[PDB]
C-alpha cells in the first residue's frame, strides 16, 4: 500500500492553457520544485509544492497512445487557429523519412492538446502535406563553390527576439546548425526551447539561399561583409548575437 | 595601432559579460529553472555528475545481518588534471610531432583520459 | 587546504544531488538498459544514428535525446510523458524522436502503467552489502586549486529490508513508530 | 503449533525443489524430465 | 481524485503475453528460462492460444535457439559441453524444439512450418547426423556421453517429420527423407519410433 | 585424443553431480525439529525468505 | 508498557509474552498478532520469531 | 484488435511429480473441474 | 608587426601542459596542416593559411588576457571575421591539445540546461511474481 502508481496522470493540456507558463502552443524553501530538495521520505510534503498539487488536482488519468540514406531536414510551420486559441510552434521535417505519417504525427500532437477534434488531423497534416510537397526538391541542393554569405537571424519566442549576424559557408558540412544553435544557447545561457526554434529558423534560412542559388540561380558571392580582419583583407567581425526583449 | 588589444580586450570583456550572465540567472538567483511543458527543475549540467562508474560490493559487519547498505560515492582521479581529450585524436596525427616525450605526454594524458573507470 | 577542499567539493554536491522520494519501476524483462552507456538492443532497434547515414543521426544525439526523456521522466514518474514537451525542447526531426519515445515505451522504460500496491515483494539479492554507485566529478564543483584522488560518499542509506528499500524508508519509521 | 507451521513451511519449500534452486534445474535429468512430462500427444491422421 | 479512475486491466503493469515475448526479445536468459517454460506450458495445456496461424511473428523467435543447435550436434562426437553455458544453449534449443513439436499438431500452425525451408534442412541435418549412427558410420563416431542429449532430440524431430509428411506429399525419387528414415527403419529397436 | 576438454568437462561435472547429491540433507526427522534451520541462517538464505511469499498466497 | 520500543529484531519479553498471547487468542491473522505485540512489528518478522 | 480476455485454466498441481500415471487421476478430476464449470456457461 | 606590443603589455603568463610541446606560435607545421587542412588546400578563397594563422593567434592571444575564464566560441567570433563553421573547428582543436582552456576555473565553462541526472537513484523491479529491488 501507501504506493503512487506510476502512469495514469497526463495534466499537460491544463499547462498547455495554464496563462503563467510561458508555452506558445496555445493562447485560450524559494524552489517550485523539489528537484534539488529531500524531503525525508513522506510524500505529503510535495503538495506544500503549488505546481505539483496542481497536478494532483487539475490531473486527468491518460491511457497510453500506442504505435533512408541521407535525411532532408524540412522546418515545416503549423499556424492554425482553432476555437479562439490558435495553434503556433515550428518542427523540422525528415523529407527523406516516412516511417511516420502527418496524419499520425497529427493524431498524436492533438492527443497532447487534448482536442482530438480528428479535423485538426486533417488539417494538420493537409498542411504539412502542402509543405512538404513545396520544398520536395528545394532542400535536396548540392551547392558548391564556398558561397560564404552573412546571415542574419531573427527567432520569435514570447516577446524574447533573439537576433545575430554571422557569416555561414554552405559549402562545408561540418557545422550542424542544430549545433550552431546548441552553442548559442550554451554561452548565452538560455532554456532548453531555444535549442529547436533557432535551427527550425536557421534550416529555413538556409533553404532560402538554397532558394535563390537553384531557382533564380543568382551567384551573387561578392564581398560578404566583414571587418577586415579574416577573410578579406580590407585594412587588417560583423556582430554578437542577442536576444531583445521587444 | 590599438586595433588588436581594443578587440581582444573588449573580447575578454564580453567573455567576462556571458559569464556574469550566464552565472546568475541559472544557480545564484534561484538556482535552477522550471519547464513549463514539464514540472521538472531546469539545471546547468555542469553540476550534475553526469557520467556514473560501477558499483561497489561489500558486506555488512555482524553475520545474520538484514540491513540493507545502498549508498553513493563520486571518484576523480587527482581532481587537478583537467579533460582536454586527446583521446579524440586518432594514433596516426601525433607521430610527425617533432619530439618522444610528447607522444608520451600525449599518450599518458589519453590514458589518463582512459581511466575514468575506477 | 585539501581536506576543507574535499569538504567544499561534499557541501557543493550535496547542494545538487536531486534526492529521491519516488521509486522507479521497470518490468523485469526491461534490466539490459543502463544510463552511461548505449545497449546493442537499442543500436538493432534505432540503427539510424549508429549506420551514419544522415549528418543529423549520430549516436552521440542519440544518446543525449535518449537520456533527456529517462531522466525527465525518472524525476517526475507518476506523471504519463507526452511526445509534445519533449520535442519542444529537442532540436531533432519528428521522425526519429517518435521512434526513440516508441521504443522506450515498447520496453517500459517509460510510461509503464501499473499500480504498484497491488503486488507482493521479495527479497532477490542479499541482504547485507554497502551498495554504492560510483559518480564522477561534475567539472564546475571541482575546487580552483591555483597552482588529490579525493572520494566522497554523498548519502548513506541503511535499509532494515527489501520492504523499506521498496517504499523507500530509510528507518524513518522511528518518527512515525506509530 | 509451530511444528504445524513448519510442517506447511517445509513442504512447501521443498515440495518443488526444481524451479528455485539453480543447479538441480541446471542438472541434465531433471531438465529432460520437466521437458519429458509436457510432451503433448501426437494425433493419428 | 483522480487516483480512483485508474484501468484495472493495467493496473499489474504488462500482460503476460508479452511479458513471455519480451523476455525472449530480451538477452536475459532466466527470463528466456521463464518465459519458455511458460511457452511449453501453454503449448502442452492451450495450443490454439500460441498458434502460428493466430501469432505469425513467433516463429523467428524460436528459430534463434535451433538454428545455433546444428553446431553442437557437429561437435557431438566428443566432450565438448565442458561448462554449464554451452549446456545451458542446449537445452534452450531443446526446450524451443517441444514448443514447436507440441504445436505441429494443430493443423493451422503446421503448413507455415511447411512453409519455412529452414527447418527441413535442419530436420535434414539431423537425419544425416543419425544417419551416422544408424548406419554406424565412424564418420561423426558419437561420443557415448553425448548420446542421451541426442535420443531425446531425435525423438522430437520424428514428431515434427510425421507431421509435415503429408505436406511432402509429392515424395521425389531421391528424397532424402525418405532414403534416410529407412536407414534409420533398419536400425531401431523402439516400439515406438517404427 | 583430448585430455583438456573432457577432464576440464569432468572437473565441472563432478563437481556439478557433487553439488545435485548435495542437494537433499536439511529435510530429516531431528533436523527439521531443532532450530538450527530457521535462526541465523542467512548464510543459507533458502528457506525463511519465503515467508514473504508463501503467507501472501495464504499458504502458512 | 505503552512506548514504542527500540530498533527492531530485538523482541523484548513484553513483544514475546504479547505475541504468545495472541497465538493462544486466535491462532492465525498474523495481522492481529502484530498490533497485540504493538503494531511496530512486520507480520514478516513475528512469524520470523515464532519459527 | 485487443481482447483483454481471461486466461484458460492451467492444470498447475503443486508437487511435481515426472511419471504420468500420478497425473491423470488429478487431471481427469481437472477436467471433470473445468468442463462442468464451462458448461453451465453456455 | 600588430601583436608585438600586444603580447607585451596586457597578456598574463602562458600555462601550458606538456603534450602541447610541439606548438609554434610562430607558424604552422604538420600537426596543424594535418588536422583541419581546410585552412591550406584551397577550400575557397576565403580559408586562405594566413587567415588562419590571424585567427589562431587571436584565439590563443586572447585567452592570455584571460586564463581563468573559459574564452568562449562566441566571444572570439564579435572579433574574427571567419565561417562560423571554420572558428569551431580552431576552436575545438586548440582545446583538443589543451591550449585555450586548459587551467581555467572550472565553473565559468558553459554547459548546457537541462533536467538532472539520475543515476544513484533507487530502481525496483516488476518481477512477475513480485517487487524485488535492482541490487547488482
Amino acid at each position: 500500500n501507501q504506493l503512487i502508481p506510476q502512469a495514469y496522470i497526463s495534466n499537460f493540456h491544463n499547462r498547455l492553457t495554464n496563462e503563467d507558463d510561458g508555452i506558445p502552443i496555445f493562447t485560450m524553501g524559494n524552489a517550485v520544485l523539489p528537484d534539488l530538495q529531500d524531503q525525508h521520505h513522506n510524500p505529503f510534503n510535495i503538495l506544500r509544492y503549488p505546481k505539483i498539487r496542481d497536478t494532483f488536482i487539475n490531473g486527468k488519468v491518460v491511457s497510453p497512445y500506442r504505435l533512408s540514406g541521407e535525411a532532408i531536414m524540412i522546418p515545416i510551420t503549423l499556424d492554425i487557429e482553432h476555437m479562439g486559441h490558435t495553434i503556433k510552434d515550428q518542427f523540422l521535417w525528415n523529407y527523406n523519412d516516412d516511417s511516420i505519417s502527418p496524419e499520425e504525427f497529427a493524431s498524436i500532437y492533438c492527443k497532447d492538446l487534448d482536442m482530438t477534434s480528428a479535423t485538426l488531423q486533417t488539417q494538420i497534416a493537409n498542411i504539412i502535406k502542402e509543405q512538404l510537397k513545396d520544398l520536395e526538391n528545394i532542400a535536396a541542393t548540392e551547392i558548391m563553390s564556398d558561397l560564404h554569405v552573412i546571415i542574419n537571424l531573427t527567432c520569435n519566442l514570447q516577446d524574447r527576439f533573439f537576433e545575430d549576424n554571422f557569416q555561414w559557408n554552405l559549402n562545408d558540412k561540418s557545422l550542424t546548425p542544430e549545433r550552431f544553435a546548441t552553442s548559442i544557447v550554451q554561452d548565452l545561457g538560455l532554456t532548453r526551447e531555444f535549442i529547436p526554434l533557432i535551427s527550425q529558423s536557421l534550416h529555413e534560412t538556409i533553404l532560402k539561399i538554397k532558394k535563390d542559388w537553384v531557382d533564380g540561380h543568382l551567384i551573387q558571392d561578392h564581398v560578404p561583409n566583414d571587418a577586415a580582419f579574416g577573410y578579406l583583407s580590407g585594412i587588417r567581425s560583423n556582430w554578437c548575437p542577442r536576444v531583445e526583449i521587444l | 595601432t590599438n586595433w588588436l588589444y581594443q578587440h581582444s580586450a573588449a573580447c575578454s570583456r564580453f567573455n567576462s559579460d556571458l559569464f556574469y550572465d550566464r552565472v546568475k540567472v541559472l544557480l545564484v538567483d534561484q538556482q535552477g529553472l522550471r519547464d513549463a511543458y514539464t514540472n521538472i527543475l531546469h539545471i546547468p549540467e555542469s553540476t550534475q555528475s553526469t557520467t556514473v562508474l560501477g558499483w561497489r560490493r561489500s558486506k555488512n559487519d555482524s553475520p545474520s545481518d538484514t540491513s540493507i547498505v545502498y549508498e553513493t560515492v563520486i571518484h576523480d582521479n587527482d581532481l587537478n588534471k583537467p579533460k582536454t581529450g586527446l583521446s579524440e585524436i586518432p594514433k596516426e596525427i601525433y607521430e610527425d610531432v617533432v619530439d618522444e616525450d610528447v607522444l608520451r605526454a600525449i599518450t599518458e594524458q589519453q590514458n589518463f583520459e582512459k581511466c575514468n573507470e575506477y | 587546504n585539501y581536506e576543507q577542499e574535499a569538504q567544499k567539493l561534499e557541501e557543493k554536491a550535496l547542494r545538487f544531488l536531486a534526492k529521491q522520494t519516488h521509486p522507479v519501476i521497470i518490468p523485469s524483462f526491461a534490466s539490459w538498459f543502463d544510463i552511461s552507456k548505449i545497449h546493442e538492443i537499442e543500436k538493432r532497434s534505432n540503427p539510424d544514428f549508429f549506420n551514419d547515414s544522415s549528418r543529423f543521426k549520430t549516436p552521440k544525439a542519440y544518446k543525449d535525446t535518449r537520456n533527456f526523456i529517462i531522466n525527465t521522466y525518472r524525476l517526475s514518474p507518476y506523471e504519463y510523458l507526452t511526445i509534445t514537451a519533449v520535442r519542444r525542447n529537442v532540436a531533432m526531426d519528428v521522425a526519429s524522436i517518435v521512434k526513440i519515445h516508441a521504443f522506450l515505451e515498447k520496453w517500459g522504460l517509460i510510461n509503464y502503467q501499473i499500480d504498484p500496491r497491488t503486488k507482493p515483494s521479495l527479497i532477490g539479492p542479499s541482504f547485507t552489502g554497502h551498495f554504492q554507485v560510483v559518480l564522477d566529478t561534475p567539472q564546475g564543483l571541482k575546487p580552483f586549486l591555483p597552482e588529490f584522488p579525493v572520494n566522497l560518499t554523498i548519502k548513506k542509506n541503511v535499509y532494515d529490508s527489501a520492504q523499506d528499500f521498496n517504499a523507500l524508508q530509510d528507518e524513518s519509521r522511528n518518527s512515525r513508530q506509530i | 503449533k509451530q511444528k504445524s507451521i513448519r510442517q506447511k513451511l517445509i513442504n512447501n519449500v521443498a515440495s518443488q525443489a526444481h524451479h528455485n534452486i539453480p543447479y538441480l534445474r541446471d542438472s541434465p535429468f531433471t531438465a529432460a524430465a520437466q521437458r519429458s512430462v509436457q510432451i503433448r500427444s501426437k494425433v493419428i491422421v | 481524485n483522480v487516483f480512483q479512475s485508474l484501468p484495472k486491466e493495467t493496473a499489474r503493469g504488462v500482460d503476460d503475453l508479452t511479458r513471455m515475448e519480451m523476455a525472449l526479445l530480451s538477452g536475459i536468459p532466466e527470463e528466456i528460462k521463464w518465459s519458455l517454460k511458460k511457452y511449453l506450458t501453454y503449448s502442452n495445456k492451450a495450443p490454439y492460444m500460441i498458434s502460428l496461424r493466430t501469432l505469425p511473428d513467433l516463429l523467428p523467435l524460436f528459430k534463434t535457439f535451433i538454428l545455433p543447435l546444428e553446431r553442437i550436434v557437429e561437435g557431438l562426437n566428443k566432450s565438448s559441453i565442458c561448462d554449464s553455458k554451452a549446456m545451458d544453449s542446449l537445452q534452450m534449443g531443446l526446450n524451443a524444439l517441444l514448443i514447436l513439436r507440441n504445436l505441429a499438431q494443430d493443423t493451422d500452425s503446421v503448413q507455415i512450418l511447411v512453409k519455412d525451408r529452414e527447418i527441413k534442412s535442419f530436420i535434414l541435418f539431423i537425419l544425416k547426423k543419425f544417419q551416422c549412427v544408424a548406419t554406424g558410420d565412424n564418420k561423426w563416431q558419437l561420443y557415448e556421453g553425448n548420446a542421451t542429449f541426442f535420443n531425446e532430440l531425435t525423438h522430437y524431430t520424428l514428431d515434427l517429420m510425421e507431421a509435415i509428411s503429408s505436406y511432402i506429399a509429392p515424395a521425389m525419387k531421391d528424397d532424402h527423407y525418405f532414403q534416410t528414415l529407412v536407414s534409420i527403419l533398419n536400425y531401431t529397436k523402439d516400439r515406438y519410433m517404427v | 585424443l583430448h585430455p583438456r576438454e573432457t577432464l576440464t568437462h569432468y572437473l565441472w561435472s563432478s563437481k556439478q553431480n557433487e553439488l545435485v547429491l548435495q542437494g537433499d540433507q536439511y529435510f530429516n526427522e531431528d533436523a527439521a525439529r531443532t532450530s538450527d534451520i530457521y535462526s541465523n541462517n542467512n548464510n543459507d538464505r533458502s528457506l525463511m525468505g519465503n515467508i514473504s511469499l508463501l503467507y501472501s498466497q495464504g499458504r502458512l | 508498557e505503552n512506548n514504542g520500543n527500540s530498533v527492531k529484531k530485538n523482541w523484548s519479553d513484553q513483544e514475546m509474552l504479547l505475541l504468545l498471547e495472541g497465538i493462544e487468542m486466535y491462532e492465525d491473522q498474523w495481522e492481529k498478532i502484530a498490533d497485540h505485540v504493538g503494531g511496530h512489528k512486520r507480520v514478516e518478522d513475528c512469524i520470523e520469531k515464532f519459527l | 484488435p485487443l481482447n483483454w480476455v481471461q486466461g484458460p485454466a492451467i492444470f498447475h498441481m503443486l508437487t511435481s511429480p515426472y511419471t504420468q500415471d500420478e497425473i491423470i487421476n488429478h487431471e481427469m478430476n481437472f477436467l471433470k473441474g473445468r468442463l462442468l464449470e464451462l458448461q453451465e456457461i453456455t
